[PDB]
């Protein structure tokens, strides 16, 4: 065999709602200082170092969940005196920072600048969608699915179906937000929303509100699965003419496969 | 040994035929529960018998002339190829392959390792200008078939199959190529992720299963040539469309 290697501490940013970063209020390294959402940028309060022990901290003061219980906000405090469990965090590829011991996840009720974060009942919402990285800029990409066709965006509240790929039509230009949501590059105001949590449920392009329906996880298998409902987005009956993509039990078939291609 | 094999005839070949072909090749070399975030980790020398050390790729050109190249299950490498009672192995050529691949043909080893640089240097050109596609594939197989199998042709194959086998980005790049029946040349990105398979490999093995951030960063590149450093898996996938991981370290 050949055991891996214990990674050292690394500093990365944290985004998870309307392109806003997570940081310490007024950059005060003082204890008790709460954590809130705020426009990204070069500033320590925004930078967070991740350690092997499972901690995350800026300015040196560990990021702990302060009080503990669905609704308890987060803040920064000395690592030593920090409550053993209230300082350990988990960052699953599902784009969520869950707190081990508790089971609550860093939730952002609203995505308004200055909005304070807090541990809350994990329900799978865009609010509870975070992505740690130094590049707080989402990548533009076309969602090519069935028959090398690109997923097309229509009108607000309107459906979304497969249309002949066109690297020029902005209606096919999708911006993958760090909050684990998919919004129109043209207008990042509307996220790819679903109409229900049952199979055959129609998908559309509703507004962005952090709803559990606007939370999309890109499975490494090539399927864009809805987190709340294990259903995946697919080409209804395969008949692209029907003009409708919906949520449906993962079958492992091509009509459920999607490829995210650059610009 | 009668190593398993997958085929792909350019003639009457649709984008889907290619996509399916690649899948099969993956289901082959990619086995063994060891896998992170859903992506498998190609076995290592110790955990792979000679009876399953190689997989053959039967590629049929338009004119029907089909050439076959064996891939190394432990890395998806183009170990060698054979054309009508003829077999060729790179300057390297281990006794394992030299004594188990295309037994019966003429075993004349080429004069340059499979290393990308080695090929580009032998082909007199760099990947950045060896256009791949439906037609380029035909000429490739053809050149390997008749001309004996030069570097350039091999370089055209390596990316069209192994590369596309581990990178779905390259997959679709080819899929659209056959779809529109038009060629294309590797861009800064495709070429970058092409050189960062090992790096991004361990970077993902480091973080581990269900872990998003990377202990380090992957040095990819945009078309303009500017550096595109991905620090998380989600990014690496949504861009490189990676589907095959290379072993470097074992979980911890
Ligand atoms: C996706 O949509 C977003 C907008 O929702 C685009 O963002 C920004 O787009 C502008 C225009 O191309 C980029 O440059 C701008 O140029 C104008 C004209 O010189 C200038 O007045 C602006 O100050 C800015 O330099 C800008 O770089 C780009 N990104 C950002 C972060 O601002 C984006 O370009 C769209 N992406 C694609 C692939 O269409
Ligand atoms: N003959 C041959 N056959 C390949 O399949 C291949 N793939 C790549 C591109 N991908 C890799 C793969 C592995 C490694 C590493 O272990 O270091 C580096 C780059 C480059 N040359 C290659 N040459
Ligand atoms: O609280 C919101 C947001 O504001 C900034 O905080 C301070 C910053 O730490 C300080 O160095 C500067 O002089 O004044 C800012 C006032 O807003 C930070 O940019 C950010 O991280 C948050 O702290």
């Amino acid at each position: 065999g050949e055991t891996c290697a214990i990674p050292a501490p690394f500093t990365r940013r944290i985004v998870g709602r309307d392109g806003l970063c997570v940081d310490v209020r007024n950059g005060y390294d003082t204890d008790g200082t709460p954590i809130q959402l705020w426009p990204c940028g070069t500033q320590r309060n925004q930078q967070w170092t991740f350690y092997n022990d499972k901690t995350i901290r800026s300015m040196g003061k560990c990021m702990t969940a302060n009080g503990l219980n669905s609704g308890s906000y987060i803040m920064i405090t000395d690592c030593s005196t920090a409550a053993e469990d209230a300082t350990k965090w988990e960052v699953l590829i599902d784009g969520s920072i869950i707190n081990p011991s508790s089971g609550l996840v860093m939730t952002a009720p609203s995505g308004a600048s200055r909005t304070t974060l807090l541990l809350e009942n994990n329900i799978h919402a865009a609010s509870q969608g975070w992505t740690v990285s130094n590049d707080v800029q989402p990548i533009a990409t076309l969602i090519v699915g069935y028959n090398e066709m690109c997923l097309q965006a229509n009108g607000e509240n309107n459906n979304v179906w497969m249309e002949d790929c066109d690297v020029t039509s902005v209606q096919q230009q999708w911006a993958l937000f760090d909050d684990r949501t998919i919004r129109v590059n043209n207008s990042r105001g509307l996220c790819v929303t679903s109409n229900g949590y049952v199979s055959k449920d129609l998908i559309v392009i509703r507004k962005c509100q952090g709803l559990a329906t606007q939370r999309w996880f890109f499975n490494s298998d090539g399927s864009v699965v809805n987190l709340k409902s294990t259903r995946v987005m697919d080409v209804k009956e395969s008949d692209v003419s029907l003009q409708e993509v919906i949520i449906f039990p993962a079958t492992g078939n091509p009509n459920q496969q999607w490829r995210t291609q650059v610009p | 040994i009668d190593y398993p094999s997958v085929s792909f005839n350019l003639a009457g070949a649709k984008s889907t035929t290619y996509r399916d072909f690649l899948k099969n090749l993956r289901d082959r070399v990619a086995t063994g529960t060891y896998e992170v975030n859903g992506l498998p980790v190609l076995r290592r020398e110790s955990e792979v018998q000679v009876k399953n050390r190689f997989v053959l790729v039967r590629l049929t050109n338009y004119n029907g002339d089909t050439v076959t190249s064996a891939v190394d299950v432990t890395n998806l490498y183009l170990v060698a190829f054979s054309a009508n009672g003829n077999s060729y192995f790179f300057k390297d050529a281990t006794e394992l392959q030299k004594s188990n691949l295309f037994l019966g043909t003429t075993q004349h080893t080429l004069s340059f390792t499979g290393n990308y640089d080695n090929l580009e240097t032998a082909a007199g050109t760099r990947r950045e200008s060896i256009e791949l596609g439906p037609n380029p594939l035909d000429g490739a197989i053809t050149s390997l078939w008749y001309d004996g199998g030069v570097a350039r042709s091999l370089l055209v194959l390596i990316q069209m199959v192994p590369e596309a086998a581990r990178f779905r980005y390259i997959e679709q790049e080819v899929r659209r190529s056959l779809q529109q029946l038009t060629s294309f040349t590797p861009n800064a990105l495709m070429l970058s992720m092409e050189n960062n398979w090992s790096s991004m490999s361990l970077e993902v093995q480091l973080s581990g299963d269900n872990v998003s951030p990377f202990s380090g960063t992957v040095q990819l590149q945009n078309y303009d040539h500017t550096p595109r450093l991905v620090d998380n898996f989600e990014e690496l996938y949504k861009i490189t469309g990676i589907a095959i991981l290379l072993f470097r370290c074992v979980a911890t």
